[PDB]
């Protein structure tokens, strides 16, 4: 061989995982969707 | 949109008077100063003394409250992250800003392969370098490695030095890192 | 990580460096992967690197390669990145049979190219492709509008059931004050004039 | 400040007199103790049931609830990281 004209080194090829995004109803999700209605349930049942 | 509705509502029309209401009274508190001062009340979480009456008004005030809320509720959210002091930027971050400068002196160890470098080199940004360094070259070429770590440590000074040797001296001193990428790609051979 | 796992097939070029890498390595992590590679042979070593990049795209599967064919490709797929540091180090030669003259020319040759920087700018040249819109860049992640925006949403849907309840109390109002003093359709345009009104009253 | 703004400002002048004045009876209900008590009450959170009412005194008290809303959303903040002890970690832990 000669002297390298480039340098080089094995390494692992794969796809890069979706970074699905935080749709614009984010703010929603730290609590679960039945909670979201106990407490409309209480607003509407502590009111009457 | 609060204060449209509240001079529309017929039944934000209330009267004040106390005692016994007799007739021609009413009068909207919903000034179109006030309507600001329930919107800035609202955002702010410390309430006003406006309260709507009025079902139209108060649906108004129902749903800008849960805007306020969710707003306020992010923005303490990621006031953790960002109350974070950055350090300052250094004022060269590659060959072309180290360059274009006279206030950090530069060179590189004499009688060796990076101060032969940029004297036969032909880039015009490297000549320039080349035409600081031969200029001052009492000063800013020092004789051997040592000398010039120590000289960034001790003054005002960008070293021009080997990638390897800059790789053990910054795992060393945690004050002083490597500036920028790498100028050319070289390598140690065992001579013969 | 890669080699102490089974769900994600992984090879290389068979007939390649990479392949002679793991065959004649003596690490034991790097045994372990020409343990899994020399089993399933037929299916997991590629014949060539377009068909390597291929079924990464196309299969659930990682693909030992050249660090420099990784830098035009993932300038190329955006979808599709190197994993971790590398393994080895090596480098291009311009090959020569066993004693010639033409070898001490060429590195000759290649020394002055690079001096010259004329080995970074063909490296420009080529491997510098559609830019590829790179990365999140991993730091604290300052709320746009893609990630809080359905606050607005509802505001503005608040606003809208808001008003059409404005106007039910209007028609509320004016069907109810119409029993006895004014008729249906003209009493509405009287209140008209007091909203209208720039001024206190009644 | 509030409180120099409010004996200047005309407006903060009303009567309270929910009944037919007829002349006379107004007033300017921010005192020096009144004033302290709209600036601690704004700064606890609470709200006082004291309220601005000329728009001299509107940003003063707009730009104070703003800087109350920063102070203590800083201060939540910043204590999530101070309850949460980062234990003792003496820079040893193998052989390495
Ligand atoms: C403390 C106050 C409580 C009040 C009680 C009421 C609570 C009643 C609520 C009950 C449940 C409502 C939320 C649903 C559950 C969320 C989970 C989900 O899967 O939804 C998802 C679907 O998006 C939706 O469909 C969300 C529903 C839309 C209406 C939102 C009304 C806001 C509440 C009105 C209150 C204002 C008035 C308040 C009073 C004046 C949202 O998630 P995403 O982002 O779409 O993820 C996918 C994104 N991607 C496809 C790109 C990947
Ligand atoms: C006294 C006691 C009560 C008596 C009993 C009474 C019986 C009550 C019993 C109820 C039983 C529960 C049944 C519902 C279950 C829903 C959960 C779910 O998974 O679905 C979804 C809920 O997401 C929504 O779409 C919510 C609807 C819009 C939110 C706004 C509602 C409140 C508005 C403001 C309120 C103003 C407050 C005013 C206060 C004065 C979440 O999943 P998804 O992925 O989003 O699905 C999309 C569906 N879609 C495609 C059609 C959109
Ligand atoms: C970020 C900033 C952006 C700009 C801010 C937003 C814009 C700035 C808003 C400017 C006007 C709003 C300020 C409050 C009212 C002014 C009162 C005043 O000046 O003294 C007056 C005391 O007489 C009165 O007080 C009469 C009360 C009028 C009703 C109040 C709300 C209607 C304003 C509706 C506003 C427009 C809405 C559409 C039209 C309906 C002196 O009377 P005058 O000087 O001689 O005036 C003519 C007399 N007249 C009125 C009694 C006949
Ligand atoms: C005054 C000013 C008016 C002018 C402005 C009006 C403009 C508004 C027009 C229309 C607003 C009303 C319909 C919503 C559709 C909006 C369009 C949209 O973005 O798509 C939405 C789909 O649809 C949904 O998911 C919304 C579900 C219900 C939430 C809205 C009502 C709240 C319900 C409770 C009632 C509360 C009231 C009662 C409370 C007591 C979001 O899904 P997306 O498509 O994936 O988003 C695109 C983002 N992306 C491109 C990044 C992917
Ligand atoms: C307002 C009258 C005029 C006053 C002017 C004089 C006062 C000054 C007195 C003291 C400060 C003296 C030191 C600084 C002097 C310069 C200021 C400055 O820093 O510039 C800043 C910009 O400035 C702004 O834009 C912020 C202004 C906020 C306006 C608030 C309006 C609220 C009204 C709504 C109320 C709603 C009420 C609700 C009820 C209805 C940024 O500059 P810098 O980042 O610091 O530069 C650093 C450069 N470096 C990085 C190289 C190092
Ligand atoms: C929670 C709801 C509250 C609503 C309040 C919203 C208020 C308005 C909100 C935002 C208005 C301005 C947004 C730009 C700020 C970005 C940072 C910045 O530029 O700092 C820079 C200098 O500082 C500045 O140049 C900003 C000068 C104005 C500061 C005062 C604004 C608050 C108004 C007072 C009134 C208070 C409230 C009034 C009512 C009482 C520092 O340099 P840098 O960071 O390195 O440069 C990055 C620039 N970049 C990020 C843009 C690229
Ligand atoms: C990112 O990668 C792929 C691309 O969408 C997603 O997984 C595949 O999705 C396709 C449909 O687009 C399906 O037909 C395949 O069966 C999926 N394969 C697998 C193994 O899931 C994947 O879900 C995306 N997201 C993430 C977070 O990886
Ligand atoms: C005052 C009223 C209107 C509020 C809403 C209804 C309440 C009484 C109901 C609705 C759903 C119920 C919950 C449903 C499920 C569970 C899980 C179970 O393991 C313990 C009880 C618990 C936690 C229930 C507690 C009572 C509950 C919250
Ligand atoms: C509520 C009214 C009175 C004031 C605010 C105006 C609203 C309706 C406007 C202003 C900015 C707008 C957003 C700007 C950008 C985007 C990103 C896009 O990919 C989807 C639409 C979306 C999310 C818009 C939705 C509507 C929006 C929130
Ligand atoms: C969309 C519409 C039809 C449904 C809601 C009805 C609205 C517009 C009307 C119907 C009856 C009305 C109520 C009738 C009487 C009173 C008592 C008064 O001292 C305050 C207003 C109040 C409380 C009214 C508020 C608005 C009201 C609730
Ligand atoms: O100075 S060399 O002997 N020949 C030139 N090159 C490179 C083109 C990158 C390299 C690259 C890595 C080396 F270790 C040696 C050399
Ligand atoms: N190590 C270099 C000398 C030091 C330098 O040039 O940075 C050489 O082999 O010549
Ligand atoms: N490029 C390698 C072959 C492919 C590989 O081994 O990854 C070589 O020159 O042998």
């Amino acid at each position: 061989f000669s002297k390298p004209f480039m340098t080089l080194g094995i390494s692992i090829l794969y796809r890069k995982p979706n970074g699905t995004n935080p749709g614009v109803f984010s703010f929603l999700n730290p609590l679960s969707p039945d909670i979201w209605m106990y407490v409309l349930l209480a607003c509407l049942g502590v009111s009457c | 949109v609060l204060f449209v509705i509240a001079r529309f509502s017929p039944y934000e029309w209330y009267n004040p008077h106390p005692c016994n209401p007799d007739s021609d009274v009413v009068e909207n508190n919903f000034t179109l100063l006030n309507s600001f001062w329930f919107g800035v009340g609202a955002l702010m979480q410390q309430g006003s003394e406006l309260m709507p009456k009025a079902l139209s008004t108060r649906i108004v005030g129902g749903i800008w409250w849960f805007f306020t809320l969710i707003i306020i509720s992010s923005y303490t959210a990621n006031l953790a992250a960002f109350l974070t002091v950055e350090r300052m930027e250094s004022p060269i971050d590659s060959a072309d800003d180290l360059a274009k400068q006279t206030k950090i002196e530069y060179g590189a160890v004499e009688d060796g392969a990076t101060m032969t470098f940029f004297k036969k080199s032909k880039i015009s940004t490297y000549d320039k370098m080349w035409a600081f360094m031969s200029s001052r070259r009492q000063s800013v070429l020092v004789k051997s490695n040592e000398e010039g770590i120590q000289r960034v440590l001790t003054s005002d000074y960008a070293f021009l030095m080997e990638s390897t040797t800059i790789e053990f001296v910054t795992q060393r001193n945690c004050n002083l890192t490597q500036i920028g990428g790498l100028i050319d790609s070289k390598g140690y051979g065992v001579g013969t | 990580d890669l080699a102490k796992q089974t769900k994600i097939e992984y090879g290389a070029v068979e007939d390649g460096a990479t392949m002679t890498f793991f065959k004649k390595s003596k690490i034991s992590t790097y045994d372990k992967m020409w343990a899994f590679m020399s089993s399933r042979r037929q299916s997991v070593l590629v014949k060539s690197n377009e068909e390597g990049i291929q079924r990464v795209l196309t299969s659930d599967y990682a693909f030992l390669m050249e660090s420099t064919t990784i830098e035009f490709v993932t300038q190329r797929n955006c979808n599709l990145t190197q994993i971790g540091g590398l393994i080895d180090s090596k480098g291009y030669g311009v090959g020569t049979p066993m004693g010639s003259p033409y070898r001490d020319k060429i590195t000759i040759a290649i020394l002055q190219l690079q001096e010259e920087g004329k080995l970074h700018m063909m490296k420009e040249k080529w491997w510098r492709g559609n830019g590829c819109p790179e990365e999140e860049s991993k730091e604290a992640s300052a709320l746009g509008v893609q990630n809080i925006g359905g606050i607005f949403i509802v505001l503005a849907a608040g606003l809208v059931l808001s008003v059409f309840v404005a106007v039910g109390e209007f028609l509320y109002k004016s069907k109810k004050n119409a029993q006895l003093e004014k008729r249906s359709f003209c009493s509405a345009m009287v209140e008209e004039l007091r909203m209208s009104l720039k001024c206190q009253r009644r």
